[PDB]
Parts: C-alpha cells; sequence; structure tokens
C-alpha cells in the first residue's frame, strides 16, 4: 500500500474522548458466557432463548421473547459462538453504553435495569 | 620412428594442421528509474511516527 501523498492538506490524528463507564461505587460483578450474535464493547446484552448472550432487543416477541430483558453489559467484543465477558453488577454511565434504538432517554435506560444489581445514571 | 638401413637416405614424415574457433560475446543492460515515489516512502529502519 506504498504510494506517498504529494498535495498539501490539513493533517489531523483524530481525537480522543475518555469513555467513562462507571458512575458510582456499587461493587462491580462480572460473568461470561457464549454469544449468540455479534456483540460490541459495552453493549447492553440479553440472553436469548438458548441462554447465549445477545444484544438487548426490547419489543422482541405474542409473549415478549427473552431477548427483551437486559442482563448485563458486554466487557469485550465478540462474534457469535465466542465467549463474551460481561458485567452483571455496577453503576454505569448511561451514555458510555451501547443501547438499542427507541431506548433513547435516560428514563428508559434506567427503566431497563431497576430490578437488578446494575444501575445506570448520569455523570455530573 | 622408421627403421632404415644405415646406407639409405631415410624417410620423410608428414605433419598436422590447425583448426580455429571464434566467438562474439553477449550484452547486458539492467537499469532502474528512481522516482520520488520510491525514495520518499519509509524504510523499515525508520522509527514509527517521525521516521
Amino acid at each position: 500500500t506504498s504510494l506517498p501523498n504529494y498535495l498539501a492538506g490539513n493533517g489531523d490524528l483524530g481525537s480522543w474522548e475518555p469513555t467513562q463507564i462507571f458512575a458510582g461505587e456499587a461493587d462491580i460483578v462480572t460473568e461470561g458466557g457464549a454469544a449468540g450474535a455479534d456483540i460490541e464493547i459495552y453493549q447492553v446484552i440479553a440472553k436469548n432463548a438458548a441462554g447465549a448472550m445477545v444484544p438487548h432487543d426490547p419489543t422482541a416477541t405474542e409473549v415478549p421473547a427473552p431477548q427483551s430483558v437486559a442482563i448485563g453489559i458486554a466487557a469485550q467484543p465478540a462474534k457469535s459462538g465466542q465467549n463474551v465477558p460481561y458485567y452483571i453488577g455496577g453503576v454505569f454511565n448511561h451514555a458510555a453504553l451501547g443501547w438499542h434504538a427507541s431506548l433513547d432517554t435516560l428514563a428508559k435506560r434506567q427503566a431497563v435495569f431497576d430490578r437488578t444489581n446494575i444501575h445506570i445514571g448520569n455523570l455530573y | 620412428a622408421p627403421f632404415v638401413a644405415p646406407n639409405v637416405q631415410g624417410r620423410v614424415i608428414k605433419e598436422s594442421g590447425y583448426n580455429t574457433k571464434t566467438f562474439k560475446p553477449a550484452y547486458v543492460k539492467p537499469k532502474h528509474v528512481i522516482d520520488p515515489n520510491m525514495i520518499i516512502p519509509r524504510q523499515p529502519g525508520e522509527a514509527l511516527g517521525t521516521g
């Protein structure tokens, strides 16, 4: 891929913004399990009907399907079949995480985790 | 050598010829054109970032 560039231009190395995941001190808890679909870092993930991690999907169905209840936060990316490490407990920045569509406002993002050891909130 | 009775004159001996070979050599012309395209690019030696 060697071919030098001659024309002058404005050269930027990009930009970096800290991804602050934690928003609190509630003790962090992590597990790991097989993925059933492609999963990105800090994406919110359910467990599908087969018990494999799957990116969280509200309104999946008829009775709501088990993909529709969040169960953790992926700690590393993975392809289907691979094991995904993921958080099950902690306080997390609602903005750092990867969220489904229509699950936009913080009110809804919290509504997905009230019943659990995970809590999701602002950063001041 | 021929045996020849001491009285008589002796015998005359033939001798050999020559043969000749000749060769033209071959010719070789490798060359390169050295563009900035080939000089500017990095050389493994250079460090990362600021070569």
